């Protein structure tokens, strides 16, 4: 569930 | 009113100058050579690009290699991209199921958009502008490989003819971002409530900085639905080269994007 995406835009 | 989308204009310029380190303008000085820096290493062929190794991060057979090389460029780019999104107003805000949707669809239109900044009818700028890749050195390769970037040149041959500058690109590149049509979104309302305020600021900055070029901003319009179609092209010529190829493994954050994507 674009897990990369996810950490890019929380981070 | 003007003022509030001049501020808005400003905070995308000086965001799109902290999330991406090679502009526009320092891309151009290189090209004209006008810099006082040292004139990039040209790669024009097998053995050019060899004795270009320690200009490069690579980190087996050259198409391979620069299209290795082109995908560990591609990944920081949308990791830039996805920075400067957050700095969006009220991007952040929205439901992080339509962020990453925006993100996921959006990249690669302001990848070819931002190539264009890198692009002459000769070559384009690779490693922070210190290498220069030849068009024909591209074309040359075997496919697929052969024609993956030459639909890039084209498009950026038509685009740079509008003679956009950073400030105007900032807003564009945000515009394209906060597309309120891209599929499977949930809160369309809240998107195009931007993107209308987005537009507003991009026609704005296009009557004040190019004030002789009149309908830049129609003109701007035409080439942002060109990008989709020219986009649509590139991700089935890597949907062929994942299947024809066996030996190369696509980036884990490349196969997020690209998968379940036209």
């Amino acid at each position: 569930r674009h897990k990369i995406l996810h950490r890019l835009l929380q981070e | 009113e003007s003022a509030d989308l001049r501020a808005l204009a400003k905070h995308l310029y000086d965001s799109y100058i902290k999330s991406f380190p090679l502009t526009k303008a320092k891309a151009r000085a290189i090209l004209t050579g006008k810099t006082t820096d040292k004139s990039p290493f040209v790669i024009y062929d097998m053995n050019s690009l060899m004795m270009g190794e320690d200009k490069i991060k690579f980190k087996k057979e050259v198409a391979i290699r620069i299209f290795q090389g082109c995908q560990f460029r591609c990944v920081e780019a949308v990791q830039e991209i996805t920075e400067y999104a957050k700095s969006i107003p009220g991007f952040v805000n929205l439901d992080l199921n339509d962020q990453v949707t925006l993100l996921k669809y959006g990249v690669h239109e302001i990848i070819y958009t931002m190539l264009a900044s890198l692009m002459n009818k000769d070559g384009v700028l690779i490693s922070e502008g210190q290498g220069f890749m030849t068009r024909e050195f591209l074309k040359s390769l075997r496919k697929p490989f052969g024609d993956f970037m030459e639909p890039k040149f084209e498009f950026a041959v038509k685009f740079n003819a509008l003679e956009l500058d950073d400030s105007d690109l900032a807003i564009f590149i945000a515009v394209i971002i906060l597309s309120g049509d891209r599929p499977g979104l949930l809160n369309v309302k809240p998107i195009e409530d931007i993107q209308d305020n987005l537009l507003q600021a991009l026609e704005l900055q296009l009557k004040l900085n190019h004030p002789e070029s009149s309908q830049l901003f129609a003109k701007l319009l035409q080439k942002m639905t060109d990008l989709r179609q020219i986009v649509t092209e590139h991700v089935q010529l890597l949907q062929v080269i994942k299947k024809t190829e066996t030996d190369m493994s696509l980036h884990p954050l490349l196969q997020e994007i690209y998968k379940d994507l036209y």
